[PDB]
């Protein structure tokens, strides 16, 4: 009968296009450790996520860019 | 009283669903397209195979 | 440069009263100063002997260690003017020594979200984060993003804010790897919301009097943290379905709506786990 | 002020009393003098109060002849507004410029402006002067401040 | 999926969708179960890409803010396109 | 009890409207529905050739 996956399509479709109507927020987790554990950190596993997640770069977009929207219309 | 002024916000739920209803016109639209695409393709590979 | 923080704010926005001294200004006459690779450091600061173009011989101003080394490896040295801040923006050299300097401290320094403008790079403590109560939703309550700083609630008010003025619908995602505290961040949102976008019931830690669905809006999660979710190796509550989320807000702008979709479930386990993991948790609570 | 015209403060005075002897509680003052010809703001009224707390603000008292003075130490006024300063300063919610206003956005600027409405200030002001999209036609939202 | 449509049952203009990805998972033993999870995963590192940069500057163009568009050598598509796309050569 | 009727008439018609969207989407997954066929029909077809 139809698939597991290809359902998982017919419903993927519905998760990401919603997302792309969506303005989006981003929480941009990083991993310490990889040891489950409270506190850890490693100084190369972050620094290996601070490439992998694109923070220099992320960086040259919002670090120009702003938090804050509200609307100017009504803000004049 | 009470009717009237009700009747104005069940139509703002309606138009929530309104918008969504037009989303998935447009994804079904796609699929149908996508499936399309791929039948158009099947039919005229049958041909040269 | 802001009024300094609680035990609360403090995770909330960075320690921003920074400091200036002499020394420091006095020493910058050693021009030559230049970061330089370490296992153990990252990067430290040693400076230029001996121009060779190409290489330098370089000394360590910590060992002492006259290291002949190359104009690309030596990564001109950034001051501590620009410490630890509160976007990844303000530091002068845009650098592999200071990118990393940055980030790798704003965990460590309990401030996990971190504003590199308005997405914010976030490091899963695993941990119990004060920043989560009615102190900081009344703060928060639909409030002003001067004081209301990088957190998944910040932006949640800019959601809730914007969103409301110019009618574009939002969308918050959390990345990363395994046990990253997509799962979490997300129960904030929901935790915000809560008692930010609600009716207030007339109208601390988290003692206080939560709207009637807003009260549900809690309690969805731990009803489905139950009935899907189960340990790992990774993760101990870990999440054995992945969902999208939704919070439907009206016309005037309160919750209605709270729309959580499951794809897959991770079904697999329900026989057989492998060594060290658990099946989904409310087997072992009934 | 006319004696005439004093007698009924003296009146909108004698009705809002505690213990029994010409006293009115500081909170009173600007809202008796609101009824009485006046809209003074309460950034007005705290200078002539003494800048309270919401403390000393509901627990000090006025008597009379600190109240009357009040009233006319405002009342002979700089700055009180007109049509044409308001119709600017209420053209404010016209989100492309529309000659209509905000609906949500009427009541939140009561809500997050300086002298802070409640829900319940907002709303009173606001209700039903809007159409069914929400728009509010200011020229006249701003006649009806300006004069009721 | 009885459970989860009655929760949401008693929980449902605008809405604000987030999203709790069962993720990032690499354990030793990956089925199916963890690639469709990195996948979306996948997806959602091309959704900071796609947003941040693209669509958080399109959130700036669908207003005209005063806005430079910055890329960065930061698509993934392809990846993306081996997991997940039907004909040509398949996903 | 007159102006709310003219409201109730126009509930009706947003009704309606989410009904042309809702007619269209039940349109399109039939459409959909001969379209996915032929295709897995054109797979099998496809195999043997």
């Amino acid at each position: 009968f139809r698939t597991v996956g290809q359902l998982y399509k017919e419903q993927l479709t519905k998760l990401m296009t919603t997302l792309r109507n969506t303005n989006p927020n981003f929480v941009r987790c990083i991993i310490p450790n990889h040891e489950k554990r409270a506190g850890k950190l490693d100084a190369h596993l972050v620094l290996e996520q601070l490439r992998c997640n694109g923070v220099l770069e992320g960086i040259r977009i919002c670090r120009q860019g702003f938090p804050n929207r509200i609307v100017f219309q009504e803000f004049r | 009283e009470a009717r009237r002024k009700e009747l104005e916000e069940k139509m703002v739920s309606l138009l929530q669903e309104k918008n969504d209803l037009q989303l998935q016109v447009q994804a079904e639209q796609d699929n149908l397209a996508d499936a399309e695409e791929r039948c158009d393709q099947l039919i005229k590979n049958k041909i040269q195979l | 440069a802001q009024k300094p923080l609680s035990d609360d704010e403090k995770f909330l926005f960075v320690d921003k009263n920074f400091v200036n001294n002499p020394l420091a200004q006095a020493d910058w006459s050693a021009k030559k100063l230049v970061w330089v690779p370490s296992e153990k450091h990252g990067f430290e600061a040693a400076s230029i002997k001996e121009e060779k173009g190409d290489e330098v011989t370089v000394e360590l101003q910590e060992n002492g260690k006259k290291v002949t080394l190359s104009k690309d490896d030596i990564q001109k040295m950034n001051p501590p003017k620009f410490s630890k801040v509160e976007d990844m923006a303000e530091l002068t050299c845009l650098n592999e020594a200071s990118v990393l300097h940055n980030l790798r401290e704003r965990y460590f320094s309990g401030l996990i979200y971190t504003y590199s403008g308005l997405f914010c790079v976030v490091i899963n403590p695993y941990k119990q984060l004060p920043i989560y109560s009615e102190k900081i939703i009344d703060m928060y309550k639909g409030k002003k993003r001067h004081e209301m700083p990088p957190h998944i609630y910040a932006i949640a008010d800019t959601a809730y804010r914007s969103m409301l003025q110019d009618r574009e619908d939002q969308s918050i995602l959390c990345t990363g790897e395994s046990g990253a505290g997509k799962t979490e961040n997300t129960k904030k949102v929901i935790q915000y919301l809560a008692v930010v976008a609600s009716s207030h019931k007339g109208k601390q830690g988290p003692s206080f009097s939560y709207g009637e669905l807003e009260k549900q809006l809690l309690q969805a999660n731990p009803i489905l943290e139950a009935f899907g979710n189960a340990k790992t190796v990774k993760n101990d509550n870990s999440s054995r379905f992945g969902k999208f989320i939704r919070i439907n807000f009206d016309v005037t702008g309160y919750i209605v709506g709270a729309n959580i979709e499951t794809y897959l479930l991770e079904k697999s386990r329900a026989i057989r786990q492998a060594k060290d993991e658990r099946t989904f948790h409310i087997f072992y609570y009934l | 002020f006319s004696e005439e015209q004093t007698a009924e403060f003296k009146e909108a005075f004698q009705l809002f009393d505690r213990t029994g002897d010409g006293k009115i509680l500081y909170s009173q003052c600007g809202d008796v003098m609101r009824a009485l010809g006046q809209n003074p703001t309460n950034a007005e009224v705290m200078k002539v109060l003494g800048n309270p707390k919401s403390d000393e603000m509901n627990l000090k008292t006025l008597k009379f002849e600190q109240f009357l003075p009040m009233m006319q130490t405002i009342a002979k006024n700089k700055d009180q507004g007109c049509f044409e300063d308001y119709v600017e300063g209420l053209r404010v919610f016209d989100k492309e410029g529309n000659g209509t206003v905000m609906g949500a956005e009427i009541r939140h600027v009561l809500v997050t402006l300086g002298e802070k409405m409640t829900e319940e200030e907002v709303e009173q002001l606001v209700a039903g002067h809007e159409d069914s999209n929400g728009c509010i036609n200011y020229e006249e939202l701003v006649r009806m401040v300006l004069s009721g | 999926r009885w459970i989860l449509t009655r929760v949401n049952k008693a929980l449902d203009a605008s809405f604000l969708g987030i999203l709790d990805i069962a993720g990032f998972e690499i354990f030793e033993i990956n089925s199916f179960e963890q690639l469709c999870i990195n996948y979306t995963n996948e997806k959602l590192q091309q959704l900071f890409n796609h947003t941040m940069f693209i669509l958080e500057q399109e959130e700036y163009q669908r207003e005209g803010i005063e806005w430079n568009f910055i890329d960065f050598g930061l698509d993934l598509q392809p990846c993306i396109e081996l997991i997940e796309r039907p004909t040509n050569p398949p996903g």
